C-alpha cells in the first residue's frame, strides 16, 4: 500500500518543496489507504560510485519514479545515463528534467526514459514556423554535434517533406577545429543567407568570431540561433540584432518539480485502478528476473493527459516529448536582450516591440540574391566551342571573319590534356564560337555577368557506382554542376528521360538527329537496319564516345545488347579522336549528331554521312532545379527562335560552306 | 598484457579451457608479460558488473575486459559501454546481450562488439532481394525505435542500386492498431515481398492481423530481422512456415573460438601499438578517488590468422558472419545459407516454395518448366558482372554443374537466358498470368529410351519431375505416345547443308 519515489536532488529547500508536493499530492485524492514515500540523494563529484550508490539505494528502496534535477553542474557532460540504464534493466521509467540531448530521444538505447522537455530539433519546427511567416525556402545548415546531427537532419527532412524543397548546404564536422571559414565563404557565395546553427557554446563563439572577422554579419545575413548559442562567451561574441529563442521556465526548477510530482501522482493513481500489480524485487542480490509490467506501465504513461500546472498542457507524444510549449523569441538590441515574439504550440505572434535587423529596415531582409555572375561550364565541342591559345599573355587576337563579323571571344579557363597525360596544367585561353555567341545574346537580352570555365574531362557524365558503400554518383559536367562548383551548363545537352528526373530542362535550341560517319560495293550502311551490324565481326569497326548519352540511349534499347557489347572495346575519349582514327581509315562507322558531321563534310569532302535520320531530338541548355533563372531565360531563347537570330547563327557557321 | 575474461553463462561452460587458452596461443609473444584472468559470474545484475570492474581494474591494472552474456538483456552492453567510457579500457562483447546491436557509441568509450549491425543486415537482405528479382515489394514500419534510420537507409540504398526498386509506400503505425485506420493501409498492400521492423510481441499481432486479412499467401513473402526473432526455443504457433530471417548466430563457431579471436585482436593491437609508442599500459588505479595513446582508432587495421576481423568506424566488424535461416514445416529455424566477405553464398540456391503455410491452403498454381540449350531459341549467357542482375528481357535460371567426375556434388550456377522460347514463355506469363519455375536439365539431350529409361527432358517430363517442356523438341510417334503435345506453332522440318 506504499509507493516509493526516488530523486537525485541537492538543495534542502527544493527537497522540502518536493516533500511538500508529495504531502499535498494526497490532499484531493481522498482518504484512500495508499502511501507515498520519497527518497532523495545528494551528489559525489565522481560518476561511477554515484551510479553505484543511487542504483543500490533505489533497489533497496524499490521506487517507481526516478528524477534527476541538476541544471548547474560544473561537468559539461550532463549524463544521468547510468541510473536510467540500471532502471531500464528492469524497465522502470526515469523522468529526466534538465538535459535536452538527442541521445535520450532514442528509445532503443534508453528503453525506459521519459522527459518533459523536447530536444532542440523541435525548435527547428519553430524555425519552420519562420518559414510559415517570413516565406523563406533556401537554408544553410551548420551542425557540429554529430550525436544530434543525424536527428537534426532527419527532423529537417521531415519538415521539408511537406513543401518538397531541398536544403542548399549541410555541414557536419568534428567540434574543436577553427579553420571552417572556407565552407563559410562557400556558403557566402550561395544565393541564400539563412544560417541555422546547432553546436555547443565554444563552436558558436568560434563561428561568431569567424563571421565578425570576415564581416558575414552585414546586411541581409539571416541569423537564427537558440538558447545554447546565447550563453557564455557566445553571447559576448554575438552581433547586435541576432534573433534567438528562450525556454519559458526552462531553468525554473521549483514549479517544474511540482509539475513532475503532479504527473507522477496522477500516473500512479491511474495505475492503481487496474489489475496485474507487480513489484520490483531485491535485484542487488540474487534477483535477475525483470519487472513484468514494464511496457504496461509505459503504456500507462503513453496516454497520460494533464490539465494542471503553471506551464500548461503537458502531453506526451509517441516519443514522450512535450506538447504545446510556450516559447519566447528574443532579440539582441545593442547588447541587450529584447523580447520580440511569443510562441504557443502552433503559432508565432510578435509583441508590441519592433524587430530591428542588423542590416537595413525593420522589415524582413530578402536574403535570396541570385547570382549575377553565372558560372558557365562547357565541353570542347568542335564546331561550337573553339578554344584558342593566347598570343602573348592572356590575350585574344581580335581576328575578323569574311562576312564583316568581329569574333567576340572570352577568357575561359581550361586544362591542357587528360589526367595521365597532363598532371596539372590549367591555363586561361580564348573561347568563342556558337554557344559563346548564344551567351552573348543572353547577356544582351538580360543584364547578367558570367564566368566561363571548362569541364575537367571530355565526357558528358554517366551514372556510375562509386567504389565504396554501393552508391550512385555522377561525373563530368553533371558531376561539376551538382557539386555546386558550376551554375549553368551551356552545351549541346542530349535530352533524355534519366536526366529529366534529376534536373529541370529548358527549351531546345538545336533540333537534329543521328547519322553515320564513313569515308569515300556498298560504301553506305543506311542506318541501324543493316543485318551485318546486328551480328558484327572484326571488320565493321563501329564505336562511340566513352561515357556518352548515346550509350545510355542504346542501353535503354533492350534489343541491341550486341552493339552494346561490341562498342565497349573501342570507345574513345573525344570525338576528334574518332575523326582522326577514321581519317587514317582505321574506323568504319560512328554514330553522331547530324549538323556537326554536315559541317565537317563541308570542311572535308571525304567525310560522308548516311542517308537515314533517326532519333530526331533537340539540344538545349543544361539547367538546375526550380530557379528564377528558368522562365526569363526560356523566354529569351524563344525570342531568339522567333526572329532571324537563328538564321544569323546559321550564317555564322551552319549556312557557311566552302 | 593483463586481460580479464569474465563470462556470465547458464550452460555449463567451465573455466579451465580458458586457462588452456593462454599457453599455445600467442606463440610469437611481442609483449613480454601476457597474463589472463578467467572468471565466471552466475548473476547478471549491474552491481556485480561494477564490483568486478572495481576488483579487476585494481587487480594489478588489467587493461583488457572480455564479456559474454547468456540472457536477453541489451542494457548490459550499454552498462559496459558506460564502464568503458569511465575507465577508458577497451572492452569487448562476445555473445548474447553483450553482442546485441546498439545505435551510436561515444568517442569517450572504447567498447566494441563482435556482431552484425542492422545496416549491414539490411544490405544483405536487399542483396537477397536483388538475387531473386523480387523488385516489387512493400515496407511496414511500426513505432519500434530505430526505425527512421532504417527507412532512410532503405531510401539511400534504393537510390544507390542498379535495380530501380518498385517500392510501395511505407505503411506507418502510431499505437497498437485499432484495425480501423491501419486496416486501410494494410488493404493497400497487393505486392508479394513484405518487410517489417518491430518487436516480437508486436509481430504476433501483426501476423495475426495478416492471417486475418489473408496476407500469408503462397505469393506473399515475409522477411524479418534478427532483433524480432528471439530465442530459438520460444517459437509461437502464429509464425508462417517459411519466415525468412537473417541472424549472425553461428552454431559452428563456439564462444571459445570467438573469445580466442578476440584475444588475438587484443594482442595484435597491443603488439602493433607497442611498436609505435613505448608506454602502452596506462589504466586507472582504483574506482575510489576524485589519456592520449588509445586503441580507439588504432585497430581498424587488424587481421588474425587470415580471418578478416577488421573494425568499422562505428565500432562493429567490417565483414561479419551472417546466417540466412528460414522456418521449415517442422517449426524449426532451419540453417540455410552463410555469407562471404562482401558477396553472398547460397547453399540452397533453389528457392523452396513452402506453399502450405497452414493446413487449409489448397494451392496448385506453380508450374515446373525445363528447357534445353539451343542457339536460336534459348540463348544462355552469364550474369552481367557490372549489375549482378539479368536485364529486363533475360530471365534467370540455374544449371547444376559438377566439379569433377570424382564426386557427384555440384553447384547450381545461376545464368541469364533470352531468345525465342524465352519470349514465348514471357508472353505466356503475360497472357495466362501464372507463376513459373524455370531451370535447366543436366542429364543431356532431348530424349532416348535405353531399356525403358528415358533421358533429358523426356526423362524429366514422363517421370513427372517437371510439368511441361516449353523449349524446342522434335515430335515423333513414341514421344506422342508417352506425353501429349500441343498444337504446332512453327514450321521446322529437316534440311541438308552443303556449300
Amino acid at each position: 500500500k506504499i509507493v516509493n519515489i526516488g530523486a537525485v536532488l541537492s538543495t534542502r529547500k527544493h527537497e522540502q518543496m518536493f516533500r511538500e508536493a508529495v504531502n499535498q499530492a494526497n490532499k484531493r485524492h481522498g482518504s484512500w489507504k495508499i502511501q507515498l514515500n520519497a527518497t532523495s540523494v545528494t551528489h559525489k563529484p565522481n560518476a561511477i560510485q554515484m551510479a553505484l550508490s543511487v542504483c543500490e539505494d533505489l533497489i533497496s528502496s524499490q521506487v517507481y519514479a526516478i528524477l534527476v534535477s541538476h541544471p548547474p553542474t560544473p561537468n559539461d557532460h550532463f549524463t544521468p545515463t547510468p541510473v536510467s540504464y540500471t532502471a531500464g534493466f528492469y524497465r522502470i521509467p526515469v523522468l529526466g528534467l534538465t538535459t535536452r540531448m538527442s541521445i535520450y530521444s532514442d528509445k532503443s538505447i534508453h528503453l525506459s526514459f521519459l522527459r518533459t522537455v523536447p530536444p532542440y530539433s523541435h525548435q527547428s519546427s519553430v524555425w519552420f514556423e519562420m518559414m510559415r511567416v517570413y516565406n523563406w525556402n533556401h537554408i544553410i545548415l551548420l551542425v557540429s554535434d554529430d550525436h544530434e546531427g543525424r536527428a537534426a537532419q532527419k527532423r529537417l527532412e521531415t519538415l521539408l517533406e511537406e513543401r518538397e524543397s531541398k536544403a542548399e548546404k549541410v555541414l557536419q564536422f568534428d567540434p574543436g577545429t577553427k579553420n571552417v571559414t572556407a565552407l563559410l565563404m562557400e556558403a557566402r557565395e550561395l544565393e541564400a543567407r539563412v544560417i541555422i546553427l546547432s553546436a555547443s557554446e565554444d563552436d558558436a563563439a568560434t563561428v561568431y568570431r569567424a563571421a565578425a572577422m570576415l564581416n558575414m554579419t552585414g546586411s541581409g545575413y539571416v541569423w537564427l540561433v537558440g538558447e545554447r548559442e546565447i550563453s557564455g562567451n557566445a553571447l559576448r561574441y554575438a552581433p547586435d540584432g541576432i534573433i534567438g529563442l528562450q525556454l519559458i521556465n526552462g531553468k525554473n526548477e521549483s514549479a517544474h518539480i511540482s509539475d513532475a510530482v503532479g504527473v507522477v501522482a496522477q500516473a500512479v493513481h491511474e495505475l492503481l485502478e487496474k489489475e496485474n500489480i507487480t513489484d520490483p524485487p531485491r535485484g542487488c542480490v540474487g534477483n535477475t528476473n525483470i519487472w513484468k509490467t514494464g511496457p504496461l506501465f509505459k503504456r500507462v504513461l503513453m496516454s497520460s493527459k494533464y490539465a494542471d500546472g503553471v506551464t500548461g498542457r503537458v502531453e506526451f507524444n509517441e516519443d514522450g516529448d512535450r506538447k504545446f510549449a510556450n516559447y519566447s523569441i528574443m532579440n539582441l538590441q545593442n547588447r541587450k536582450l529584447v523580447q520580440v515574439g511569443i510562441y504557443n504550440g502552433t503559432h508565432v505572434i510578435p509583441n508590441d516591440r519592433k524587430i530591428i535587423w542588423p542590416g537595413g529596415e525593420t522589415e524582413k531582409p530578402r536574403g535570396y540574391q541570385m547570382s549575377t555572375r553565372l558560372k558557365i561550364v562547357t565541353i570542347h565541342q568542335e564546331p561550337f566551342v573553339y578554344v584558342k591559345p593566347t598570343m602573348s599573355d592572356g590575350t585574344c587576337k581580335e581576328e575578323f571573319t569574311v562576312n564583316g563579323d568581329p569574333v567576340k571571344k572570352v577568357i575561359c579557363t581550361g586544362p591542357n590534356d587528360t589526367s595521365p597525360g597532363s598532371p596539372r596544367h590549367t591555363v586561361p585561353q580564348c573561347c568563342y564560337g556558337f554557344c559563346i555567341d548564344l551567351l552573348i545574346k543572353l547577356a544582351r537580352t538580360m543584364n547578367f555577368t558570367y564566368e566561363v570555365h571548362l569541364v575537367a574531362d571530355g565526357k558528358f557524365g554517366t551514372q556510375e557506382r562509386v567504389n565504396n558503400s554501393n552508391k550512385k554518383e555522377w561525373n563530368g559536367m553533371m558531376g561539376e554542376l551538382l557539386s555546386g562548383q558550376a551554375d549553368m551548363i551551356v552545351a549541346p545537352l542530349t535530352i533524355n528521360n534519366e536526366r529529366a528526373q534529376y534536373i529541370e530542362f529548358s527549351k531546345p535550341f538545336k533540333y537534329q538527329g543521328l547519322t553515320i560517319l564513313v569515308k569515300k560495293p556498298e560504301e553506305r550502311i543506311t542506318g541501324i537496319n543493316d543485318p551485318r551490324l546486328r551480328n558484327p565481326s572484326d571488320k565493321f569497326i563501329y564505336a562511340t564516345v566513352k561515357q556518352s548519352s548515346v550509350d545510355i540511349y542504346f542501353r535503354r534499347q533492350v534489343e541491341l545488347s550486341t552493339m552494346y557489347r561490341h562498342m565497349e572495346k573501342h570507345n574513345y575519349e573525344s570525338a576528334a579522336e574518332a575523326i582522326q582514327a577514321v581519317r587514317d581509315n582505321k574506323l568504319h562507322a560512328f554514330i553522331w549528331d547530324s549538323a556537326v558531321l554536315e559541317f565537317e563534310a563541308s570542311q572535308k569532302c571525304d567525310l560522308v554521312t548516311t542517308g537515314e535520320l533517326f532519333f530526331r531530338s533537340g539540344f538545349g541548355i543544361g539547367m538546375r532545379k526550380d530557379s528564377p533563372w528558368k522562365q526569363n531565360v526560356s523566354l529569351s531563347i524563344l525570342k531568339s527562335h522567333e526572329n532571324g537570330f537563328m538564321e544569323d547563327l546559321d550564317k555564322t557557321w551552319v549556312r557557311y560552306q566552302e | 598484457l593483463n586481460i580479464a575474461v569474465l563470462l556470465g553463462h547458464s550452460h555449463d561452460v567451465t573455466e579451465r579451457e580458458l586457462r588452456n587458452l593462454w599457453g599455445p596461443e600467442q606463440a610469437t609473444g611481442l609483449p613480454l608479460d601476457v597474463n589472463v584472468v578467467a572468471l565466471l559470474m552466475n548473476r547478471t545484475d549491474p552491481k556485480s558488473l561494477i564490483t568486478h570492474v572495481c576488483d579487476l581494474m585494481s587487480g594489478a591494472r588489467i587493461h583488457g575486459l572480455v564479456f559474454g552474456d547468456d540472457t536477453d538483456q541489451e542494457a548490459v552492453a550499454q552498462m559496459l559501454d558506460f564502464i568503458s567510457s569511465q575507465t577508458f579500457i577497451p572492452i569487448l562483447g562476445i555473445h548474447g546481450g553483450a553482442s546485441m546491436i546498439m545505435a551510436d557509441k561515444d568517442p569517450t568509450s572504447t567498447f566494441f562488439q563482435f556482431g552484425a549491425s542492422i545496416q549491414q543486415q539490411a544490405t544483405v537482405m536487399l542483396k537477397i532481394m536483388q538475387d531473386y528479382d523480387w523488385h516489387v515489394f512493400s515496407l511496414v514500419t511500426t513505432i519500434f525505435p530505430g526505425y527512421r534510420d532504417f527507412i532512410s537507409f532503405i531510401k539511400t540504398t534504393v537510390d544507390n542500386s542498379f535495380v530501380g526498386w518498385d517500392m510501395q509506400n511505407v505503411i506507418t503505425l502510431d499505437t497498437s492498431f485499432e484495425d480501423a485506420k491501419t486496416q486501410v493501409q494494410l488493404k493497400k498492400i497487393h505486392s508479394s515481398v513484405i518487410l517489417l521492423y518491430c518487436s516480437k510481441d508486436e509481430a504476433v499481432l501483426i501476423l495475426s492481423e495478416a492471417r486475418s486479412l489473408g496476407l500469408t499467401g503462397y505469393d506473399f513473402f515475409w522477411i524479418v530481422p534478427s532483433l524480432v526473432s528471439g530465442n530459438t526455443e520460444l517459437i509461437p504457433k502464429e509464425f508462417p512456415s517459411g519466415l525468412i530471417s537473417v541472424s549472425y548466430d553461428d552454431w559452428d563457431y563456439s564462444l571459445e573460438a570467438r573469445v580466442r579471436d578476440g584475444l588475438g585482436i587484443l594482442t595484435t593491437a597491443a603488439s602493433s601499438m607497442l611498436e609505435k609508442f613505448s608506454y602502452i599500459p596506462e589504466a586507472k588505479a582504483s574506482c575510489y578517488g576524485q589519456p592520449l595513446h588509445t586503441l580507439h582508432q588504432f585497430m581498424v587495421n587488424v587481421t588474425w590468422d587470415g580471418k578478416d576481423l577488421s573494425f568499422t568506424e562505428e565500432g562493429y566488424q567490417v565483414h561479419p558472419r551472417l546466417v540466412v535461416i528460414v522456418l521449415n514445416k517442422d517449426r524449426e529455424w532451419e540453417k540455410v545459407g552463410k555469407w562471404e566477405n562482401q558477396t553472398l553464398s547460397l547453399r540452397h540456391a533453389v528457392w523452396p516454395r513452402y506453399k502450405s503455410f497452414s493446413d487449409c491452403e489448397p494451392d496448385d498454381n506453380h508450374l515446373s518448366i525445363v528447357t534445353l540449350e539451343e542457339a536460336p531459341f534459348v540463348i544462355v549467357e552469364d550474369i552481367d558482372p557490372l549489375t549482378e542482375t539479368c536485364v529486363r528481357n533475360t530471365v534467370p535460371c540455374r544449371k547444376f554443374v559438377k566439379i569433377n567426375n570424382s564426386t557427384n556434388e555440384g553447384m547450381n550456377v545461376k545464368k541469364c537466358c533470352k531468345g525465342f522460347c524465352i519470349d514465348i514463355l514471357k508472353k505466356l506469363s503475360r497472357t495466362v498470368k501464372f507463376t513459373y519455375d524455370l531451370y535447366l536439365v543436366t542429364n543431356g539431350k532431348h530424349g532416348k529410351k535405353v531399356n525403358n529409361v528415358w533421358n533429358g527432358m523426356i526423362g524429366e517430363v514422363v517421370y513427372q519431375r517437371a510439368v511441361m517442356a516449353v523449349g524446342s523438341l522434335t515430335i515423333n510417334e513414341e514421344r506422342s505416345e508417352v506425353v501429349d503435345f500441343s498444337v504446332p506453332f512453327v514450321e521446322t522440318g529437316i534440311s541438308v547443308m552443303v556449300s
